[PDB]
Formats: structure tokens, sequence, C-alpha cells
């Protein structure tokens, strides 16, 4: 996987710089809210070619650093259409000769070369960019405590309500990544506060409620906040 | 140079036939014989991998159940024995004509056995209450199919439209669905009542199931 820069909320009209970090053709794809995957842009490994989709010409700029480790997507004049998860990925292309056009005289020496996209294989985890005039906020986290009202047979359920934050996304781990099975993190819903909220629940054996410690780890990059909450039985 | 994709939804019984089609408008075959179309799968939380390249060639770590077919303008991704892991959104992508475009995707849903949900309920924390707010959470766990009714009752007095429902991606392993229904009130409004109840109607249950709790108790 390729490590990408952190999620951000951006003002309408401003610009975002998204990083992508392991030579390779580098493509920028995106997924807008309620939309299919969309091709934004690419930089050729040769460094000859930079290009974009039609709606992006004038707004986008692709760079990569001197030591060629990190690639860079600048996108300017942000609108609410530009609210998306932006993926960087590496690509394989064929650079083929389509035809040649020459004359005996030694004047005309055309030969057409074009690039043809074979594939995009290794993708970045993605960078969520939300366009909004609203200020960012870290989340309030509350225990969804295991009770008799959350047990089925010998299976108790517990978790963490993550609430009143902006913007997306938050990342919810459990016991610092140790506990990874049986976890449901629901897609957030925008509340009437214009802030997000979701629950992360875990199903576990009820005979662990005294024995095992359960702690939700909530990460919000745009607000520079991490919240650890321990969840105890009622 | 749009590359329209059909169907828009595809239900499959695990162990049985999946097929989907990418259909371009201009041709995709270069003069070298190669068709520049790729197939990608995308599990909803996660980055897309590459399944098929050059129309027919499987990428690394792609099992032989995924087969690529087609030429020129017509293409077909075929899955011959569907595992629950194949629950994802599938995208075609043409690489011949500028600019390179994605299809709008095909969603694969797995039709499994009917599963009744586990119904749970969580009172608001005293900590959240101190902050002036009460969220009451109903949890629907591991059920099929996705269609379910959640109905809030307060002191057996029956609410409308103060609840927010959220539902998960279909499970990659169990092909089940899981749902949350959250009721959010001011602390005063929450304190004005005692009994909070989540009434759940699902197919797996002959009877609607109510999970209730008495505030302060």
């Amino acid at each position: 996987q390729l490590e990408q820069s952190g999620a951000e909320v951006k003002k309408p009209g401003s610009s975002v710089k998204v990083s992508c970090k392991a030579k390779y053709d580098v493509h920028w794809v995106r997924q807008a809210t309620g939309q299919g995957l969309e091709w934004v842009g690419w930089m050729s490994h040769e460094g000859d070619k930079t290009e974009s989709a039609q709606r992006f010409k004038g707004r986008v700029t692709f760079t990569r650093d001197t030591s060629a480790s990190t690639a860079y997507m600048e996108l300017r004049g942000l609108t609410s259409d530009d609210t998306a998860i932006y993926y960087c990925t590496r690509g394989s292309k064929h650079r083929l000769r389509d035809y040649v056009l020459y004359d005996d005289y030694g004047l005309i020496n055309y030969q057409e070369w074009n690039d043809y996209l074979e594939f995009l294989d290794v993708w970045g985890h993605g960078t969520a960019v939300t366009v909004s005039s609203a200020s960012t906020k870290g989340p309030s986290v509350f225990p969804l405590a295991p009770s008799s009202k959350s047990t089925s047979g010998g299976t108790a359920a517990l978790g963490c309500l993550v609430k009143d934050y902006f913007p997306e996304p938050v990342t919810v781990s459990w016991n610092s990544g140790a506990l990874t099975s049986g976890v449901h993190t629901f897609p957030a819903v925008l509340q009437s506060s214009g802030l997000y909220s979701l629950s992360s629940v875990v199903t576990v054996p009820s005979s662990s409620l005294g024995t095992q410690t359960y702690i939700c780890n909530v990460n919000h990059k745009p607000s520079n906040t991490k919240v650890d909450k321990k969840v105890e039985p009622k | 140079t749009v590359v329209t994709q059909s169907p828009l939804s595809l239900p499959v019984t695990p162990g049985e036939a999946a097929s989907m089609s990418c259909t371009s408008t201009q041709s995709l075959r270069h003069s070298n014989g190669a068709n520049y179309l790729a197939w990608y799968q995308h599990k909803p939380g996660q980055s897309p991998r590459l399944l098929i390249r050059l129309g027919s060639q499987r990428a690394s770590g792609v099992p032989d159940r995924f087969s690529g077919s087609g030429s020129g303008t017509h293409f077909t991704l075929k899955i011959s024995r569907v595992e629950p892991e194949d629950a994802a959104i599938y995208y075609c992508m043409q690489g011949l004509n500028r600019p390179w475009t994605f299809g709008k995707g095909t969603k694969l849903e797995i039709k499994r056995t009917v599963a009744a949900p586990s119904v749970f309920i969580f009172p608001p924390s005293d900590e959240q209450l101190k902050s002036g707010t009460a969220s009451v959470v109903c949890l629907l766990n591991n059920f099929y199919p996705r269609e379910a009714k959640v109905q809030w009752k307060v002191d057996n007095a029956l609410q409308s439209g103060n609840s927010q429902e959220s539902v998960t991606e279909q499970d990659s392993k169990d092909s089940t669905y899981s749902l949350s229904s959250t009721l959010t009130l001011s602390k005063a409004d929450y304190e004005k009542h005692k009994v909070y109840a989540c009434e759940v109607t699902h197919q797996g249950l002959s009877s609607p199931v109510t999970k209730s709790f008495n505030r302060g108790e």
C-alpha cells in the first residue's frame, strides 16, 4: 500500500495538496460522495507527461519531489463536487507506435506515439477531502455499555458512540488493533448539528466482561485528535 | 468515450453463476490485438484492487473463479463459484481512448439463508447526559436480508422521525447485514420519560421483537 496524507476539511475556493508515498506512473483517482470511481489525473514516470480529465484542467497540478519518493496532487478552486476520497495509485502503461509517416525527400518524418493504460495495481489507502465553510471538530466518545439488554445467550455486545465531529472520517480500532474480529463500525450520519455520528460495536463472549478490558480507539486526523475510551459493564 | 456497465445490481446465490458486462461506445482494441480494459473490485471500506487486465489476464493473487472475456466493444467479467468475499462493487476501466474512464460500477449482493437479527439496546451514558444530550441506540446484528423495520416507542407512546438509521456493508465472510438505530434527545426531554423501546420487524422473526429499558434503573 502507499501511504497518503491525512484527511482535511477545506474552504470552498481554496486548494488541497494530497501526498502519496512509498520510477512509477502515478495516477490520481477519486470517489465523490454517492458516486462511482472517477479518473482525475496522471503523471508519467518518464516525467514527460502530466494530464487530467476535462473537469480538472485548470484546477489540478501534479508534482513529485527531488528524491522522487513522494507524489503530489494539488487541486485548486475547490467546490462541493470535490468532496471525495482521493486515491493515489501506481500504473502500468504501454507506449506504442501507432503509425509512421515519412517521405523519400528527408523532410516529413512523423511517427505517432501514444500511451495506453494497462492497469492500476497498488492503491493508496486514500485521502478524504471535505469542502466546507464549517470549522473542524474532534469527536465526543461515549460508552455503549454491556448490560442484560445487550446480551444474547452467552454473547454480550458493547461499544462506543462516536459523536459530534467534523469532518469525515474517523478510524475506530479496538484494544489498539489487538481485537479485530467481530467489529462493526457503522457509516456516519450527518446530524442536524451538521456534525457526524456513528457507533462502533463489538460482539463478545459474556464470560470475558470481567476478564478482558475493552477500549475503543478513535482517530480524527482533521482535528488532530485521538480519543481512547474504556467501556465497562453497567 | 463512456463505458456503460450492466447490470446495476446483481444478486447471486453462493456457489453459482455471476456474470457482468462492460459495454463501450468506441472500440478498445489496439492494433496489437490487445484490448485495453481492466476489471477492478472494490470492497466498500478499503482501497480497490485490480482483478483483470488486458480484458482476460488475471492480476496477482486473483483466483481462477474470476475470468475475463470480450473484445473491442463488448466485455464480460465472470465469476464461476461465488464466495461471500466477492461481495463488492466492480468497475470496468478503458485504457485505449483518452481520457481513460471508469464504468459506473456493478454491485454484487449475495443471497444467503434468512438470518434473524440479534436485537440489542444501549441507554445513554451519564457522561453524555452531563453534556446535555441523550442518545439511545438500538442494534440489529447479523441478519439477512437487509430490509428491516425499526420503530421507537417511548412509554409505549410511539415516535416518528427522530431516529437515524445506519446499515453496514454486506459482510465479506457471513454475507449478513447489521443495522443501528439512534434516537437523540435533549437531557430534559430524555428525563421527561421512563420507558424507551426499540420494536423490530424482520423476516427471520415470526414475531416483532421489542427491546425496552426503564430510565434510571
